[PDB]
């Protein structure tokens, strides 16, 4: 009677249009997969250690478990260490905070031993301060500079507080409209795409979107912002702005120098290069400033995994486990012994080696899986899960014990608190350090002890 | 890199598991030639499905289901690896436990599985995937409902062994809302899923029409591009395959002024499937023919019956031939048809068409002649003039030359109507 009478069935999930990066490519670097025991060491003269107000806890020379961040109930998953303060989010996406709050970098109220109990003890930032949390979103990365904090959300929104500091006094927080931001604040969108990664410095912070564009925000006296700022239009242009850096997969920043990894596996750096920390030129008397991004000459088989840098040194961690360092030698930041100094080390007018201005692979060291760098000290965990710190040690930031001499070579951190632990995340500040990890099973610690101390 | 990635994937450090699972997902997410067999050969598939267990952390489940998604997107043999790892139930479990991210991730993998063949489509339905999938349509992100609608399109799909009407008919109330979306990519998948379901016995055609759907299907007959006009036209096309109380409802939503808009569409398949729809609505009540009469649909159809191609003239003939069938109750349907210039395109169709169209064209020319037989008896005439202009267009010669074809039914009719009127 009545008569009854192409489109794809399968479909791979790939990148869409101009998108180079996805947030999932980054959160494995920052957010731990399981709650961590938090360990702090160094000097907490400015409440950095987060171990309480008692003066006994102001100076800790070996990694000490932080009871204010218990693994069972606080459940700290990630943490970002600034210069005098740190942030940390838990398993329910609540950011913690402890450190110096002279410029509101802690995002919480402080008013009403020697240390301030509110500053020297970690506590949560009010959840109501983050509207995205109430809208069903999570924090995928935290960042902390010297005087400014920042939180990246899973929807691409960015919240930040604190200030940036110029060399003279206080520069400002955002575009002449606000001097100091005490509470978490919504950074207005500055890109058609969502931000995927943060890279904090001393008084600046970088951004990176899915498109691959890099943005800069903060102080730019040392050309950290990838451009130049005149005195007149300084506050008017103080906001996350690009600078001709496109097609970038990964960003990382020292205190006044930055790095960016492009899609074609090309690593460029810019900013301040006082001690060759950018690793771009062999002559250190030549350029104190790298205005235009300059490519680093790493070996061919190298695939960059992470990049950590401090004030005058940089550490490039490869996927094969090798660690490449470049920068200042005056406090053994690069971790290269005096007998293994390469040909291109810089001797000053007095004849003393001052820096290594090119990326140099460390030798006689274990394979590393992560690395962090403070102002003049560094921490890198090996493949088994043991930390190796080196550099400036007069503040016990290397956590190697009661001695004040600098350490020339990455040496093992060994104390009862950390020996049975596999540490996952490590951060470093000005004169302290923070590590987080999980305790191994009694048999997993049995084998590793047989591997090392035999 | 693979020997390193495989070794890092099997390490007991869960964080190293996550970093390795990200690397596998990245190389499996390349746009061209993803190394699916090379990672299948690597023996890491049974561990990827291990990372989707209930106890596993969410970041690990996300990267694992994403990597397995792109493995299932390949050859029908490469999808067999994912299903023989017993991964489909874990995909459905993550539709309950995990967050929005993993739910969008697993609904993508289930879509590639359910779209490979009909046995995998039933297998997905076999594991009670319908209830969690339909529950995903209360979320907010337009991409989640985009991937979920596409998977739901592959579920209503397949006709050689049709999907279980019981487990699939639960989705129409959810599809009735998805047509009202504005995302162009979602509603296209939503319309195709409806056209797949509107095809079947009356248990389905009555079900589609009982859930408020066909009113907007005519509203989406008018859309910008043709990517949505085609599934919606197929949807309203399968609805008229039912009884005449079912076709009567589509007529209410102004379907006929919308069908004329499609009769001049740039895409030819929109022209043809419009004529196929106009064909079946002209096969109901004699008043349903009048609906097509007054709707000004026949002037463009008779010109299609002349200049358009055979794939479209055939369905245009069925529309015109079924229209003349209403002359028993109301002989003026032919009276309206003869004035539009219908006898010449029908007669010129005699030599170019085939056994199945010469049949219906003769039925049209006969019911035209049968009306004129009643015109020369009730009205005073002594010659039937419905045959006067058949040969004015050269049709009496062609129908006389239709007695030579050896098909039984066309020789029995061409010879009968030529003796009855000539």
């Amino acid at each position: 009677v009545k008569r009854t009478v192409h489109r794809a069935k399968k479909m791979s999930k790939t990148h869409a249009s101009h998108i180079i990066n996805a947030q999932e490519d980054y959160k494995h670097m920052y957010l731990s997969v399981q709650p961590l025991d938090i360990f702090c060491w160094g000097t907490g003269s400015m409440c950095e250690l987060g171990l309480g107000p008692l003066a006994k806890n102001k100076e800790v020379k070996r990694p000490r478990l932080n009871p204010f961040l218990p693994r069972d109930e606080a459940k700290i998953i990630s943490f970002a260490v600034g210069g005098m303060h740190t942030l940390a989010l838990d398993e329910e996406s609540n950011v913690w905070s402890w450190g110096c709050n002279d410029v509101g970098a802690l995002g919480r109220d402080t008013s009403n031993g020697d240390l301030n109990e509110l500053e020297s003890t970690p506590a949560k930032i009010p959840r109501e301060s983050f509207p995205p949390l109430a809208e069903g979103h999570k924090v995928v990365q935290l960042a902390a500079t010297d005087n400014m904090s920042c939180a990246l959300f899973s929807n691409g929104e960015v919240y930040a507080w604190g200030t940036f500091r110029c060399n003279e006094g206080i520069l400002g927080f955002y575009q002449d409209k606000i001097k100091i931001q005490k509470t978490p604040w919504k950074v207005p969108t500055f890109s058609k795409y969502n931000i995927v990664q943060l890279a904090p410095g001393k008084d600046h912070i970088l951004f990176l979107d899915e498109e691959g564009m890099v943005f800069a925000w903060g102080n730019g006296q040392q050309n950290q912002l990838g451009r130049k700022v005149m005195e007149r239009f300084r506050l008017k242009t103080l906001d996350p702005r690009p600078f001709g850096l496109r097609h970038v997969k990964y960003i990382a920043s020292g205190e006044n120098h930055c790095f960016a990894l492009t899609k074609d596996n090309k690593l460029v750096s810019w900013g301040l290069n006082q001690f060759g920390q950018c690793g771009v030129s062999e002559d250190v008397e030549d350029g104190a400033l790298v205005t235009k991004p300059k490519r680093l000459a790493l070996p061919d088989n190298v695939v960059i995994r992470s990049i950590a840098a401090g004030e005058h040194h940089s550490l490039i961690l490869s996927q094969d486990g090798d660690l490449y360092s470049c920068g200042r030698l005056d406090m053994f930041e690069v971790g290269i012994p005096k007998d293994n100094l390469p040909e291109y080390t810089y001797k000053d007018v007095h004849g003393k080696a001052r820096a290594v201005p090119l990326p140099t692979k460390l030798n006689n060291v274990p394979k590393f899986k992560s690395v962090a760098a403070g102002s003049h000290h560094s921490v890198a965990v090996a493949q088994n899960g043991i930390a190796y710190s080196w550099g400036f040690g007069e503040t016990y930031a290397v956590g190697l014990g009661p001695f004040e001499d600098d350490t020339e070579v990455p040496t093992r951190i060994k104390n009862t608190a950390t020996q049975d632990h596999n540490i996952i995340l490590v951060g470093c500040g000005g004169q302290f350090s923070v590590s987080g990890g999980v305790k191994l099973s009694d048999e997993d610690a049995e084998k590793r002890a047989d591997e090392m101390d035999d | 890199e693979l020997p390193q990635m495989t070794q890092q994937l099997n390490s007991d450090d869960m964080q190293e598991q996550l970093s390795a699972t990200v690397k596998f997902r990245q190389i499996l997410s390349r746009e061209h030639r993803p190394p699916i067999d090379v990672v299948i050969q690597a023996g890491v598939v049974p561990r990827l499905v291990e990372f989707m267990r209930e106890n596993q952390p969410e970041m690990l489940q996300l990267e694992a289901a994403w990597a397995l998604t792109n493995i299932a997107s390949g050859t029908s043999a490469q999808t067999k690896v994912v299903v023989d790892a017993d991964a489909v139930p874990l995909f459905i479990q993550l539709l309950y436990t995990g967050s929005v991210e993993v739910k969008e991730q697993a609904i993508w993998a289930l879509g590639n599985v359910a779209g490979d063949s009909t046995d995998y489509r039933d297998y997905v339905l076999q594991c009670n995937a319908m209830e969690p999938i339909l529950g995903l349509f209360n979320s907010n992100k337009p991409s989640l409902i985009r991937t979920a609608t596409w998977t739901l399109s592959n579920l209503c799909r397949g006709k050689k062994p049709q999907p279980d009407w019981s487990v699939v008919s639960q989705a129409l109330p959810t599809l009735a809302k998805l047509i009202y979306s504005m995302d162009t990519e979602t509603l296209v998948d939503a319309c195709w899923a409806i056209s797949y379901l509107s095809d079947g016995p009356q248990e389905a055609i009555q079900a589609v029409i009982d859930v408020r759907i066909p009113k907007r299907l005519v509203e989406l007959l008018s859309h910008e591009s043709t990517l949505v006009q085609t599934p919606a036209l197929r949807a309203v096309g399968n609805i008229v395959t039912g009884n005449d109380l079912q076709t009567q409802v589509v007529i209410n939503a102004g379907v006929l002024p919308a069908l004329r808009l499609l009769l001049s569409s740039p895409k030819e398949n929109i022209k043809k499937e419009a004529c196929w729809t106009i064909s079946n609505i002209t096969a109901g009540n004699t008043e349903q023919i009048q609906a097509v009469i007054d709707a000004n649909l026949i002037p463009p159809l008779v010109k299609l019956l002349e200049v358009a191609e055979y794939k479209t003239k055939k369905e245009a003939c069925w529309a015109i031939s079924n229209a003349s069938s209403g002359g028993l109750q109301r002989p003026d349907i032919i009276r309206y048809l003869v004035s539009q210039g219908c006898i010449k395109p029908l007669c010129d169709l005699l030599e170019i068409a085939d056994n199945r169209i010469i049949e219906v064209t003769l039925d049209a020319l006969e019911n035209i002649l049968k009306m004129g037989e009643a015109d020369k008896e009730a009205r005073g005439l002594n010659i039937n003039e419905n045959a006067d202009f058949i040969e004015k267009a050269g049709g009496m010669e062609k129908i006389f030359n239709c007695q030579q074809n050896e098909n039984d039914k066309i020789y029995e009719k061409a010879y009968k109507i030529i003796e009855t009127y000539f």
